[PDB]
RNA sequence: UUGACCUCAAAUCAGGUAGGACUACGCGCUGAACAAUAAGCGCAGGAAAAGAAAAUAACCAUGAUUCCCUCAGUAACGGUGAAGCGGGAAAAGCUCAAAUUUGAAAUCUGGCAACAUUUCUUUUGUUGUCCGAGUUGUAAUUUCAAGAAGCUGCUUUGAGUGUAGACGAUCGGUCUAAGUUCCUUGGAACAGGACGUCAGAGAGGGUGAGAACCCCGUCUUUGGUCGAUUGGAUAUGCCAUAUAAAGCGCUUUCGAAGAGUCGAGUUGUUUGCAGCUCUAAAUGGGUGGUCAUCUAAAGCUAAAUAUUGGCGAGAGACCGAUAGCGAACAAGUAGAGUGAUCGAAAGAUGAAAAGAACUUUGAAAAGAGAGUUAAAUAGUACGUGAAAUUGCUGAAAGGGAAGCAUUGGAAAUCAGUCUUACCUGGGUGAGAUCAGUAGUCUCUCGAGACUAUGCA
RNA sequence: UUUCAAUGGCCCGUCUUGAAACACGGACCAAGGAGUCUAGCAUCUAUGCGAGUGUUUGGGUGAUGAAAACCCAUCCGCGAAGUGGGAACGCCCUUGUGGCGUGCACCAUCAGAGCAUAGCUGUUGGGACCCGAAAGAUGGUGAACCAUCUAGUAGCUGGUUCCUGCCGAAGUUUCCGGAUAGCAGAAACUCAGAUCAGUUUUAUGAGUAUGUAAAAUGAGAGUU
RNA sequence: UUGAGAAGCUCAGACGAGUAGGCAGGCGUGGAGGUUUGUGACGAAGCCUUGGGCGUGAGCCUGGGUCGAACAGCCUCUAGUGCAGAUCUUGGUGGAAGUAGC
RNA sequence: GCGAAACCACAGCCUGGGGAACGGGCCAGGC
RNA sequence: AAAACUUUCAGCAACGGAUCUCUUGGCUCUCGCAUCGAUGAAGAACGCAGCGAAAUGCGAUACGUAAUGUGAAUUG
């Protein structure tokens, strides 16, 4: 069998077409959700800078969200990851403080019984 | 120049089109111009053709006659005008069939129906 | 070619043909009408969200960028407090101002007190007072429910107003 | 491509050597005038031409970017010269000068009779009346593949940003509108010859340093771009030939053409 | 005994559901030859599968799955041939078992009766009541990322139902620029020439020959308009079982974690898997380099990905009737074979049938006189009509070959051409690029175009 | 053009064979009918840039077709890791002649050149120039038959399509199907004040000849 | 002296078999970009011809006849691009033959 | 009266010599 | 040696269907979509068209009925 790329343009603009149906639907908040920063695992790469899953609980904490606002603001959270240095912790503390700085939240409707 | 993706520029499928129609299809593929007098009274340019109108011939070696439409041949296309005939071997007259686009309408057979697309099509009476 | 599509190519009856092609024709916008308003419908996503002053990835972007025309410690990371943002643009004061007024109108989180909260908390004040709590929680016939200190002292508060 | 089975959809066998026929395989069976008659080979009726065309030949081709950059400015030096506009076509006899510059007002056209007005101005509608003349039907099997008819190109309109420009000069034939930001080979230099007839409004011609740069200075638009660099500073040969410096030096030349 | 419970059956009892087909892509099982190979068998969907670590790593560490690029034709193996990292597309997380609701099975199906609701009289629910299920366990709560129970004071809240408008999607209607002026050729003008128009429309097709302006259309339309069916929001009225339910914070209190499995031996298929014998543990067990990492033996999950099929669509440096699908047409047809299966050849009169009336010969088929057509050198044996081949006619040649070459003759037949202009007058008048001339226009004084006058 | 006269003229292709003999293929005409596409490798040329180089996995963008063109974030691949002769130049000065210096590339003596694309050629895989060899296996239908794998396997058979011009062998040493070499070309080098020869001599010797060394004749030669 | 498509023009001498093979320049075909302000119903293409011409050749131009709707030269791009053979494939058609014979 | 098929480079007198068969084509003789 | 017969050439008539021109077909690529069946599917058979060469359409309501839309056809 022989992959032909032919459809190569052709991904391209339904990926294109996906990006504004999804900003349709949503239309102020960002295409993608913040992630944080974190260095490759090698000793080839742990100089670099790249962008990880989520945010770990312990840098959730730090920066005042708890893990169950932070999934309804677009903030990832990763179970997995952790902070065994001050360094990861601060990076992404910040990146989420910088985030909340930006961010407009808009009030939502609520139900409120008459007594009680 | 065509725009839409919605249309086709192929020969291939425009010819399709055009000789596979149905019968509600070439009622507007068998459209005529109308009298200037007419044109510039009913605000209207064309206008697809029907018995009972009465047309002046425009192209043709019948170029110059006038009469009422008896039929309409939409399988071929043709319209049949009357007294407009060839003559056979036997002498019977066989009638000779005119494309609608080589007609011009001087005079209408007004229905409700039709009144109803003048004023739709911009038109008035 | 296939004895299914010769089948229609054969029959009279005509396909089942949907006009649906309309590429280049990007999607309306819904959701939030503020956008709908200023969102132009030729530019693309990245163009309308910088015009109208919004971030559309809050992370790199993989790849260039357009450019039309030419250009003319951790206790410092813990314990401050960045003082938001400007709004660059007048839809993002739009957004902020409609923000703002609506949250103030849904503001009232106080609650009152039912016909059964108000004789169970003010039956419990008569005999205790109103700063012993502690006392409060622990009499088991008046505080039936075995409501703790910190429940009896948020149903005297939403008593007060 | 052609069918990846065409050719082969028949079965047959062959029947033998030595039996007084070519040994191809036959298809079997009865009763259809298919019996005896060879199939599977480009020389028999009905069978699989040689070598079966596919559609993973290579179609595209790569070009360095900075050679596609090279042909591009080129392309564009070269529509600066009325000479080379001559060469390739263009009824330029009567334009008021090259490059020919327009006001930015034409930018937000938006009737393509003001557009015609414009060309009959500068005396540019020559070339857009030689693509209307040269509307032809074209010869060969082409016509009954959807390029039924052929003519010329006329002048390439360049604009810098769209305020109607683009509608009010595209009924025109021959006109073709582009933005200077992208422009396009196939578009500077069809057929390959070069001295395309060009059009740029005053703003396309003000944003052509910045699209391309200088031999010296990068360019704004394109990242780590300079201008190339010639072999020869001037390229009058002759000038340096028939020169002060070069023919003081030179041996008294022979005659020409020599005597037998 | 009555009577409960457990069984074992029965009913043309009520309500349901499975089969077969397609199968391009998808997931299992099975399997030869020349490899998860074709076949064979089983099972799905619009995608499937996979999937929230008994995963990598050895770093400053990463963080479900899937796909692309790279790693890489590398390690390893014996030519085969990955993976970690790295770069992209897309991103979303969760549900149970193992806890006493024990101050109250708090849960559910069904019958019946009302009340609603509808893509829909076809759909889907609500409330009430009775019966059944269920304590051999249905709800709430919990899933290790935790969590429970207490305590504390901060921040929170709808599985309700209408109305209105806006914004989207889908289906069906509707709205839309300009020559058929003049001359020539022709059977026909859609050709050529002249003079015009429209152009957000000079795509394409039709019309008696190359049509932007004759017609359908095309552009506007990345929309106005009229309805129909819908989705997520907004605004607002009413209702709200809150004596409730959550997040965060704090601890002199607690914290369950899946077995004929893991694993060991051995035998087969292609490490995984499978059989057989044996068969566990609890900081235990797995996988890695004392340390690190993970938490199996239970479950769900969109998106990025695939797609020779199905419903449509738009195209092309493709083929052009011995080609391209076997099939441009009565094509899986005719036809062949007991059957499985096999499987063709075959497109074009003309603008219009105007498809040859009528007379005549003949048993008839047909023929001849006519007739239609621009054309019958277009007559359905139908556009053009090559070569091989055949008949007739004419000319020439010819003792058992032709045969070709070279050079000429003869005969036939062609190209193959001409004096008509130059020089020098004179006469006559003619007029500009000539005026002992006057104006205008376009370039730049004088250069072109003209106008009036004179013709010395 | 036909025909006559004089002179000449064995049937074409394939294989064979010194050669032919041969044996093959050819009733005739039309149409079709065979080195193709693609992946890798190496040489050479062109083009771009150059210690760099490569945009097209992807993203951005593209209103007049938007599968084009245009733009480039992060990676990654491949690269980086002294004395003589001599090209060229200046200065002379008996000026030419020569000398005095400066000496690239490269060869003798003791201050990175890559990367990408295109084309050419060679080569290895895929069906691999075309037609050719009994099959075998799987699954069916009534030892047989049918369908697919299959374009299975070919060192062998037959065939393999336009013109002109210029070069042009060998058909065999040697070791041993070969690696050499020879023959024939290409490129880069250094030279005509240099060498060379199916040459003839002279003479030295050695045994009419012989080899060697150094005069005539001819040609510019030697290389890698 | 005009003779600079410097890729031109010009002068001189020598030379000419050729298989395998090497090299160079050309002819022709289908389609593509450009061009000829190209040709065509006052006749495109095709075919026919003891008409004429050009080229060493592949081939090309043209008259006449036939015919009826398209087509070509130049630069470049591209390829399913050139036939006398394959006991080649398909179709048509001959001599054998009005024979063998029924 | 109805009517094939195999086969088919083209041919069709000998005599000699022609070295490779050469006679059916070539060379000198008859026909 | 003329005829016949044979051969060659040309004219005309046959034979054949090449070439040319095109073409509601094929082939290839890309894009959108998700929809069979016990409520009887795919397929097969038999019937109905005033005639239809077939082919198509349809099912005893048989080349369809109802409804909606266009608005005057059908056609050999």
């Amino acid at each position: 069998y022989v992959k032909t790329w032919f459809n190569q343009p052709g991904r391209k603009l339904r990926r294109r077409q996906a990006r504004q149906t999804k900003a349709a639907k949503i239309a102020p908040r960002p295409v993608e959700a913040i992630r944080p920063a974190v260095k490759p695992p090698t000793i080839r790469y742990n100089m670099k800078v790249r962008a990880g899953r989520g945010f770990t609980l312990e840098e959730l904490k730090a920066a005042g969200v708890s893990r169950r606002v932070a999934s309804t603001i677009g903030i990832p959270v990763d179970h997995r990851r952790r902070n065994r240095s001050e360094e990861s912790l601060q990076r992404n503390v910040e990146r989420i403080k910088v985030y909340l700085a930006h961010l407009i939240v808009f009030p939502r409707k609520a139900g409120q019984p008459k007594k009680g | 120049m065509k725009f839409s993706r919605d249309v086709t520029s192929s020969r291939r499928k425009q010819r399709k089109a055009h000789f596979g129609a149905p019968s509600s299809v070439r009622r507007v593929l068998m459209s005529a111009p109308l009298s200037k007098e007419l044109r510039e009274q009913y605000k209207i340019r064309s206008l697809p053709v029907r018995r009972d109108d009465q047309i002046t011939v425009i192209r043709g070696s019948n170029k110059g006659r006038e009469g009422k439409i008896t039929s309409v041949y939409r399988k071929k296309f043709l319209l049949l005008i009357e007294r407009v005939t060839r003559e056979k071997a036997n002498g019977a007259s066989a009638p000779v069939g005119i494309d609608a686009s080589k007609v011009v309408i001087t005079k209408l057979h007004l229905d409700k129906d039709r009144k109803d697309l003048i004023v739709r099509k911009g038109g008035k009476v | 070619a296939n004895p299914r599509q010769r089948n229609k190519q054969r029959s009279g009856k005509p396909r089942l043909t949907r006009r649906n092609a309309n590429k280049k024709a990007k999607a309306k916008i819904y959701g939030n009408f503020v956008i709908q308003q200023n969102w132009d419908k030729h530019a693309t996503l990245r163009q309308n969200y910088a015009r109208l002053g919004l971030l559309a990835t809050p992370n790199y972007v993989t790849g260039g960028v357009e450019k039309l025309y030419p250009d003319p410690t951790l206790d410092d990371v813990l314990d401050k407090e960045i003082s938001i943002a400007p709004a660059k643009t007048e839809v993002v004061r739009q957004l902020e101002e409609e923000a703002v007024k609506k949250a103030a109108r849904q503001s009232n989180k106080m609650l009152p007190l039912s016909a059964f909260e108000h004789a169970y908390i003010q039956r419990l004040i008569n005999k205790y007072g109103t700063e012993d709590f502690e006392s409060m929680a622990k009499d088991v016939k008046l505080n039936s429910k075995l409501f703790n200190g910190s429940k009896l002292k948020n149903l005297y508060i939403r008593m007060k107003a | 491509a052609v069918s990846e089975k065409a050719g082969h959809q028949t079965s047959a066998e062959s029947w033998g050597t030595g039996r007084a026929l070519a040994r191809i395989p036959r298809v079997g069976g009865g009763g259809t005038h298919r019996s005896g008659q060879a199939a599977f080979g480009n020389m028999c009726r009905s069978g699989r031409m040689f070598a079966p065309t596919k559609t993973w030949r290579k179609w595209h081709v790569k070009v360095n970017q900075n050679e596609k950059r090279y042909a591009i400015a080129s392309a564009v030096a070269a529509s600066g010269v009325p000479s080379l506009l001559l060469a390739r076509g263009h009824r330029i006899e009567e334009i008021p000068e090259v490059p020919l510059v327009v006001d930015d007002a034409v930018q937000s056209f938006q009737k393509t009779k003001e557009a015609v007005a414009l060309l009959k101005e500068i005396k540019a509608y020559r070339d857009v009346i030689k693509v209307a003349n040269s509307r032809k039907l074209r010869a060969g099997k082409g016509k009954l593949r959807n390029r039924r008819h052929v003519q010329r190109r006329g002048p390439l309109v360049v604009f810098n940003e769209d305020t109607g420009i683009v509608k009010a000069f595209r009924n025109i034939p021959g006109v073709e509108i582009v933005n200077v930001r992208r422009l396009n080979l196939l578009q500077l230099a069809p057929g390959g010859h070069l001295g395309r007839f060009v059009i740029w409004t005053k703003s396309a011609f003000g944003l052509l340093d910045s699209v391309f740069g200088s031999t010296t200075e990068v360019a704004q638009l394109k990242k780590n771009y300079f201008l190339p660099e010639n072999i020869i500073s001037n390229a009058d040969v002759t000038r340096l030939i028939n020169s002060d410096e070069i023919q003081s030096i030179v041996k008294a030349a022979g005659p020409s053409r020599v005597k037998r």
